[PDB]
């Protein structure tokens, strides 16, 4: 959901007076497509009178702190460290440490030597 | 019950297929991850010891030269690369014989005909075909079920015994068919989250 | 391009029915003028096709003959008086001990204010409207179509 | 602006991760944000890529010698050796050397190997 | 540049018919004159091009030719006033028992009232209006295809 | 509940004139279902006066 | 913009999680923010995959 | 820089057809080893044998087994080729039975890098 | 399988050639 | 104007990095918000690019003392080492001659080298 809502994050929309538009609706689309082929920070965009073009934004900051601790809770049930799982530690948890290593190397494993035996 | 919605997301995750795999393979992120994980284990190479303390000079020196002329480090590091690319790798190890349906019969340690080691080479999936017999997929207690007996690679069928098979994770039975009995490629698990780094860092 | 017939012309304007008061060649010209203001290029993806674009820019060629007729009309003292006679919706009007007052049609532009002059621009403007819902989305690429969805949705 | 710089430097943390080469090398320092480049990333490059370059390497020393060795008059065949890549300070070199001749004096000490090694 | 005929304009506006009233050089003059109002550089890139832009200087000429009749014929008691009769739209009229209120046009400026001011600038000023939807775009290069895409789009 | 929530976070909105798009109701949900198949962060979307889009997102 | 770093380096994270590979090798460094791989990382790397890496090869 | 390198080691022999059997070490003619020369793939042109080309099975599988570089045709043994990461079989042709360039790899993402530095 | 659009997203990272490998070195 | 400071010292760090040159040698210091210049990068510069340059002069040097020593009046070829390029200071410098003299100790007291090496 973070990738994708970001490629849809930015959703710009121009007010402009359809009933004119409908009238030509080539000429128009020409001019637009013109002006999102060239886009560029640089340019600027002539639109009349009764003319408003809002932009709006999405916030994805929060997004990371779901993915983890979902990431965190699949590492909870599986008995094995997120170290182990996901590559590293999830997004501003402690540091994995002795008792986590104690945690998975000696109790996990010996259970699963038992269950070998 | 596990819901309909759940159940056809996980079901979608199917075997993408060779050429797929292969087109896929291209890009520099599933290459990588295919290429420096076998590649570490191999740098640091290996010694010999046999029963004895020391092999005698010439010996080791003759195994220097052959394992320098069948080039073993580098086919091994591309069987763990391509493994991890495609499901299944195949290792066939060539060797000369007189009887020409020779690779036929199980691989047996005393039909050598001494200098007659060749090398080996390695067989892409698509290039193969594996052929499971009734006794093969009859007996689900037999410890060869769903364990290709032969290998169909170019019109002949080489023997399961004859050559190394190393495959990938290994799925289930009842879908182990569907991936033509190799392994989950590495390839179908990253095709989609490379492309959403990719497009995010784009 | 859309040909102009004058049978269709005709039946849908009964008003516009004597060849001797309105010419082929004026309604032919008059459609020929339309066609700048609404384009007559049809497509399938417009808005506006086929018939519905032929009903607007007939409508348009009646507003322009009515304008033009009642230019031509007058009347003063019994001709073109000096500079014509401008349109415009007639909001109020009173002769004699009549009274009418009418409400006024929401021009905000100085299109639709010269539509609501006579009534078949009013229709015009009226069908121009009604079409002119949502909009155009222009650019953009199917992004979503790479990212996987719920219950195995484009993958 | 102040957003631009977190985007260059990702850019440029991607080129390094494309080269397989670190930001340090490339880019002469590490990029904004990131951790400083440690000993992680310093055996990931002097010990595993060029070990790579290295027996890339190999077969053309391996045929050079081939054909000179053999082609002059001599009478013994060559083989190659690999120098360490670490390329690491003088006094890291001088502790290295101090190391190794402690190990050095305790092997003869002890009665192991003797000085002519 | 644009070559004006007097056939043309003269089959547009029937009233401008008779060439004692009107000569041939005051339109010729008339339409140098709104050269200027409207530029008559013909480009296939302008939104005015061709026969709407034809079409509109020819309005802009029916403007002023009205506003100039006006002048001449006046009247006041058999010529010009001191000082002439002014234009503008007439928002209400009372001539006797009769009495009619026009809804006033959405003039915003100097031009658009001088335009709505004659019908045939309120036609000039309805065929701008509706070609001026959307806008232009000057500078800008085309910066997103150096950047790859979805499907292998613009690599 | 935060990844449930957190999949109908945006909720952007259209305030198009509904009485007219009844009488058409298959253009205009044509062409904004297009507009949902190809919505990016480039594209730009027309709509008329008297329409305010209008967004919204959770925290 | 600010925003986009946190999504571009939490996917790569998941692309090292799934080679079983760490970032540190694959994208030439930890990604934004992680803490700095350590030891739990390099026992879980050259210890664990490579040796199964060698069984394979074996 | 590009998918695949050749590299000839220059030596001369009385044979003008020295560079069509396989290479021995027993070929040498002493005080003849000249150097080393390098050539890129654009003056190269592999050439597959059909012995090399029907069987998978064979090692030597779409391998070239000789090198049109001027005129003549160096065999696969006479000279050491270095090739990029090796991409699968039914491509290999693609790359001119080379390997993936680095300049494959980094053209787009280093003009993203540079025009946002930019 | 596949997605058409993840597919030729990927096939499009095609060998560009020599000549423009050298051009871009 | 805050934002102006990061453009300028991301510029000017690029700059270093075509240069393959530290931007403390080229802008006199690290720029803004980077890490402090390390170990690593010293090895890169010092150890790194000075050798390809040295390399690169290699060729200058044997030609002229060619041409200077077979030219003069001579009896043995002649042949160049080149000295070690860290530039460290005093007190660096006498902890690298203690450890070198320790070694040296240790080396002659277990009887591997004389002291007259």
């Amino acid at each position: 959901e973070a990738p994708l809502l970001a490629m849809s994050k930015r959703t710009s929309t121009i007010h402009v007076d359809v009933e004119k538009a409908i009238a030509n609706e080539d000429a128009f689309n020409a001019r637009l497509a013109f002006w999102i082929a060239n886009r560029d920070n640089h340019g600027v965009k002539v639109l009349g009178t009764d003319e408003s073009m809002e932009q709006f934004d999405t916030n994805l900051a929060d997004f990371d702190s779901i993915i983890m601790n979902q990431y965190q809770l699949v590492a909870a049930i599986a008995k094995t460290p997120a170290t182990k799982l996901l590559g590293t530690s999830p997004k501003g948890f402690n540091a994995t440490g002795e008792h986590e290593t104690i945690s998975y190397h000696e109790e996990l494993e010996s259970i699963q030597e038992h269950i070998f035996d | 019950v596990v819901p309909t919605m759940l159940q056809d997301w996980y079901n979608s995750q199917g075997f993408i297929g060779y050429q797929a795999c292969a087109i896929i393979s291209q890009h520099w992120l599933v290459d990588k991850a295919c290429s420096m994980s076998g590649e570490d284990a191999a740098r640091n190479g290996w010694e010999l010891k046999s029963d004895g303390r020391k092999l005698s000079d010439e010996q080791s020196a003759l195994i220097a030269r052959r394992d320098m002329e069948f080039r073993v480090k580098d086919n091994l590091v591309e069987l763990n690369r391509f493994k991890n690319v495609f499901g299944v790798r195949i290792a066939l190890f060539v060797v000369e014989s007189d009887d020409p349906d020779y690779y036929e019969k199980p691989f047996n340690p005393d039909g050598i005909t001494p200098g007659s080691y060749k090398g080996i080479s390695q067989i892409d999936p698509y290039w193969a075909m594996p052929q499971l017999t009734a006794g093969s997929t009859a007996d689900p207690s037999s410890e060869h079920f769903y364990e290709p007996d032969f290998w169909i690679i170019s019109g002949k069928k080489y023997h399961r015994s004859h050559l190394v098979v190393v495959r990938g994770p290994q799925p289930p039975d009842i879908l182990k068919p569907t991936y033509i009995f190799g392994g989950i490629p590495l390839t179908q698990r990253i095709y989609e989250r490379v492309y959403a780094a990719e497009r995010t860092a784009n | 391009m859309v040909i102009f017939d004058e049978h269709k012309f005709r039946t849908l304007f009964p008003e516009f029915a004597d060849p001797a008061a309105y010419p082929d060649v004026r309604l032919q010209m008059y459609f020929d003028i339309a066609c700048e203001f609404i384009s007559d290029r049809d497509s399938p993806y417009r808005i506006l096709n086929g018939k519905a674009l032929e009903a607007c820019l007939y409508l348009l060629t009646a507003h322009l003959l009515s304008l033009s007729t009642m230019q031509v009309q007058g009347a003063a003292g019994g001709g073109v008086t000096a500079g014509g006679t401008q349109g415009g919706f007639i909001t109020s009007a009173t002769v004699g001990e009549v009274s009418v007052a009418k409400l006024a049609p929401p021009a905000k532009n100085g299109w639709q204010w010269w539509l609501s002059g006579t009534p078949y621009g009013q229709e015009l403007w009226a069908l121009l409207s009604v079409k002119a819902v949502g909009g155009f989305y222009i650019g953009g690429l199917p992004e979503r179509r790479g990212f996987r969805k719920v219950g195995g949705t484009f993958w | 602006l102040a957003d631009f710089d977190s985007i260059i430097m990702n850019q440029y943390q991607l080129v390094a991760a494309i080269a397989k080469t670190p930001a340090t090398k490339l880019l002469g320092t590490s990029p904004k944000g990131f951790n400083a480049t440690g000993e992680h990333e310093t055996i990931s490059y002097h010990e595993e890529l060029e070990s790579i370059q290295e027996h890339i390497f190999d077969p053309l020393l391996e045929r050079h010698y081939l054909l000179l060795a053999k082609s002059e008059e001599i009478d013994v065949q060559l083989e190659i050796v690999w120098n360490p890549v670490d390329s690491t300070s003088s006094q890291q070199q001088a502790e290295l050397n101090n190391k190794k001749a402690a190990t050095d004096e305790i092997y003869i000490n002890s009665g192991v190997v003797s000085p002519d090694e």
